[PDB]
């Protein structure tokens, strides 16, 4: 069951999906998921609106509902392929095979381009994405080339699954999902610098993005960068709030500045402590 | 030690 946002100031607002689209496409996520509620409010039964809303959770580092509501949207949509690729990156993130790869397997099924066309259920899937793939010669496809090297991460083979990622980013340069998937996967492939500039780049499209400020604050720990790690980790809570995984990881990059004051307001979750910190924000 | 989410 999905935990709407109670007392929602746009419930009433006449054109709250087309709205969240705009709030979106300025880069505000908290607000594009309150008029994305909304929404859905207004049509319960309208997917689009459940759609983004998963999406735009994921986007907010906020897993757990973007599954809830995918998985809704492809209730009422069962057809829904933004979604069935979405709900498949979620699913690994979350460490399940089984369902991401049930929801490849489903989204080729719902794809009228692919119609036609321990573990070897995840390899099945695997191979069966890379056929189409090479079906089409000369244009790619960024969709499949993601569920493709979504497959590759998956798997486990991170050079393949990052070609898959650059492959997709060749049609959508500024796709700034697309860009964290790959720093995402670099950084998961323990190549950080990488992992960064993807990030930053994605961050220079739509610097609402609570998940690569997240990732790369990772990235940062994994790169000794602590006092960056952290303002990283901030900067998401504060636009966040506006996830506890998020709370960990700063508690840890705290823990090696080895700055106890501050470590114990992390300890506590205690944020406007940490807007300063020294003079940040 | 960590994993980053895509």
């Amino acid at each position: 069951g999905y935990y709407f946002h109670t007392e929602n100031p746009f419930k009433d607002w006449p054109g709250a999906f087309e709205e969240g689209l705009k709030r979106l496409k300025e880069g505000d996520l908290p607000v594009t998921i309150l008029f994305m509620e909304a929404a859905i409010l207004q049509d319960p039964g309208d997917a689009e609106a459940w759609q983004f809303l998963g999406i735009t959770q994921a986007e907010n580092e906020n897993e757990q509902a973007a599954i809830v509501a995918l998985q809704r949207c492809l209730e009422l949509q069962p057809n829904n392929l933004k979604a069935l690729m979405a709900l498949a990156v979620s699913y690994t993130n979350t460490s399940h095979q089984q369902d991401a790869c049930e929801a490849l397997k489903n989204w080729i099924k719902q794809n009228p381009k692919y119609k036609y066309l321990d573990s070897s259920v995840l390899e099945g899937v695997k191979e069966l994405y890379l056929e189409a793939a090479h079906q089409n010669g000369d244009m790619i496809d960024p969709d499949l080339q993601t569920g493709l090297g979504v497959l590759f991460h998956l798997s486990g083979e991170f050079n393949r699954a990052i070609d898959a990622f650059n492959a997709a980013l060749t049609v959508r340069p500024e796709d700034y999902s697309l860009w964290n998937r790959l720093g995402a996967t670099l950084a998961n492939g323990d190549r950080s610098e990488e992992a960064v500039e993807a990030y930053t780049r994605a961050l220079e499209i739509q610097p609402g993005f609570i998940r690569s400020r997240y990732n790369l604050g990772i990235s940062c720990i994994n790169l000794g960068a602590y006092r960056e790690a952290v303002s990283n980790f901030l900067t998401a809570l504060s636009l966040q709030r506006k996830s506890g995984n998020i709370w960990a990881a700063l508690r840890i990059a705290l823990s090696l500045m080895d700055q106890p004051e501050l470590f114990q307001a992390a300890n506590l979750g205690d944020l406007d402590v940490l807007l300063r910190a020294f003079n940040l924000d | 030690r960590l994993s980053s989410n895509l």
